[PDB]
RNA sequence: GGAGAAGCAAACAUUUAUUGAUCCCAAGAUUACCGAAUGGAGUAAUCCAGCUAGCAAGAUGCUAGCUAUCUAUUAUUUAAAUAAUAGAGGCGAUACCAGGGGAAGUGAACCAUCUAAGUACCCUGAGGAAAAGAAAUCAAAGAGAUUCCCUUAGUAGUGGCGAGCGAAAAGGGAGUAGCCCAAACUUUAAAUGUGUCAAGCUGCAGAGCGUUGCAUUUAUGGGGUUGUAGGACGUUUAGGCUUA
RNA sequence: GUAAUUUAAAUGUAAAUAUCUUUUUAAAAUGUUCCUGAGUAGGACGAGGCACGAGAAACCUUGUUUGAAGCUGGGGAGACCA
RNA sequence: ACCUGCGAGUUAUCAUGUCUAGCAAGAUUAAAGCAUAGAAGUGCUGGAGUCGAAGCGAAAGCGAGUCUUAAAAGGGCGAUUU
RNA sequence: CUCUAGUCUGUUUAAAAAGGCAGGGAUGAGCUGUGAAUAGGAGUGAAAGGCUAAACAAACUCGGAGAUAGCUGGUUCUCCC
RNA sequence: CGUGAACCUUUACUAUAGCUUGGUAUUGAGAUUUGAUUAAUUAAUUAGGUUUCUAACUUAUAGAAAUAUGAGGAGAGUGCCAGGU
């Protein structure tokens, strides 16, 4: 399952990234807990546009 | 057409008809262990033969169309 | 029944066919069918819980592993819409 | 329709009918109780109610009218709960059709493959026909939706190659009819998310920094349906104007 | 009674005509982009239907798994390849 | 038990043989249509298909020859005398 | 009031399982009325291949079914070669 | 006697309920060394062995449900395939 991370993870990626994860990991943990969202149109595109325009950069994480 | 007589397929695959009645067939005993059989015996078994006139009526019953 | 509540999959009835002998594609003279019996192939339903943030609560549905896979692929709302069912029919 | 009528047969003594009866047809009324039976319950044809109206109504009084359930559509936080209409329950065809379940007696002179056979039967659905039906097809012929016949043909193949099972195409007929969504874009918004800049608009100018900024879902209209055509882009166009 | 004709107030079933309802209020016309149906096509295993019993066994449906392309495409032409 | 009634090689199609009728190297239409009639007819229309007219060889293929074979060299199955 | 060893009648009987004599139990593993539960490759059985609507080594009814039989029986007027 | 029928038994034949084993889906994240293979002890995969955390999943209580709490656990259970009985 390709998923888009609403936050950061140790081995996965940053908020806004998309990664392939095992389906159980995605469905039972990330999706219900809110750590990530399904990589669909009307969700992935909206999140990416909002992150690039309203967010536009790491919130002090890089520094 | 409701009741067309069915041919006997296992007989069709072994019998053949000549133009004026006789039945052609392939001789037996040339399918299997062959080293012991004499050469002239095998040569005669190769060539095809005709059945005795006593079976022709039954065969004509078995092959209603052919 | 053993029925996927989304797609409508149900168990499928068929035969039980034993075979004796060795297939020709393995050098054997062939195979022979034995005594066929009756049998059933069963869907593997799962009584899954989907947490829906949209109303902040979990809904339990009988779905097959195939439907679970498809939900993971497409998204639960879209899949329900495609099979013309609505989440409120559950609960 | 015209002279009898009081059923299916007359009898025995009573009336009606020329004031148009009886009877036939059409419509309407009446239409007890049980029964899908549905207020609850129940040993089917019957006891027990809730509420309203009238019986002096009243002490287990009588009569009339409502309160069963499922599904779809919304009046709401369609789940809970009632409310609103709409469509169903069952019977009938010891017929036909579709879907699901699916034998056994036999033949193979046994039997276990096979055959019988998708047969009987069971169950779920409706219809007057049903099913199917407008090629990601047949198939090496140039045809052109689906179905039903005549032929192909007991042929091609299949089968402990045993018994058996058994096409299709083409051709000749009956009968004829082709179409409509989604998606590609756009309008009207709502709901849910996210967003404070150059996000909308055919293109010059002024206004303009959020015509909700961009998306998804719901609802409405335009747009369109195929040997890859339909939209955004390319022009003549665009009846003609009002609106933008 | 029969032939050939012929009774319709009312009711039921049929067409046709307008009414009514709805739609087009336009088409012939070149190339760039967008879409053209997704757990679907296909493959592995287990079954069934095709006349066709795994047989070289296509193809279709289908249970358990896996899994695509996007016309610069895909399916079919009885294993398969061109 | 007697007596009287009832009480078993039929029908539908295919193969093959014979008889009858007709045509003849040809014979024959099936489904279906039209016309008249109302008279589940019978007069036409309809040649798609089948059986003969060439067989032999597993087949390709060749043909009064063909196959077995270097060989009509001898035979097997044909025919020239339907 | 419930049961049937032994014997007899009966056995084209009054009774498709009795009766005439007798015997066992008889305060209990008791008898019995009135309702209900267990249905066929199953039930039940203090256990005999018992019972389950007078028939049970797999109940009954309907349908498949006119099942299949190398078995038995039957197969109708006459004459000629 | 009939290539009759039924029942029963068995270390007769052939299937099969049920039982059992393995793999896979359900089924995730950790830690560790047992190795094999591929190249250059290192690196990329992969079967496992010993363990861990709970969010999947399932046990106890309350509740109509939702939900909560206390314990197990990616095991088990249930499908499919294969191996035994």
């Amino acid at each position: 399952m390709k998923v888009i991370l609403k936050e950061d993870f140790i081995n996965l990626g940053k908020e806004g990234d998309t990664v392939e994860v095992r389906d159980g990991f995605a469905r039972n943990y990330l999706l219900p807990k809110g750590f990530a969202v399904f990589s669909n149109k009307h969700n992935i595109e909206i999140f990416n546009q909002k992150r690039r325009s309203i967010l536009k950069k790491q919130e002090a994480k890089k520094q | 057409m409701a009741n067309k007589m069915k041919t006997r397929k296992s007989a069709k695959k072994r019998y053949s008809f000549t133009v004026n009645g006789k039945v052609k067939y392939k001789k037996q005993n040339l399918r299997h262990i062959l080293t012991k059989k004499s050469s002239k015996r095998k040569r005669n078994l190769r060539k095809s033969g005709n059945l005795s006139c006593f079976e022709v009526k039954r065969i004509k019953t078995l092959l209603p169309y052919g | 029944a053993r029925k996927c509540e989304i797609t409508g999959k149900k168990t499928m009835f068929g035969n039980n066919v034993p075979r004796k002998g060795l297939a020709k594609k393995k050098g054997g003279a062939g195979q022979h069918i034995g005594v066929k019996t009756k049998r059933t192939f069963k869907v593997n339903l799962i009584n899954k819980k989907f947490f829906i943030p949209n109303l902040g609560r979990s809904v339990s549905i009988k779905v097959s592993a195939n439907a679970l896979r498809s939900i993971s692929k497409i998204g639960l709302d879209a899949f329900l819409k495609k099979n013309c069912k609505k989440i409120e029919n559950f609960l």
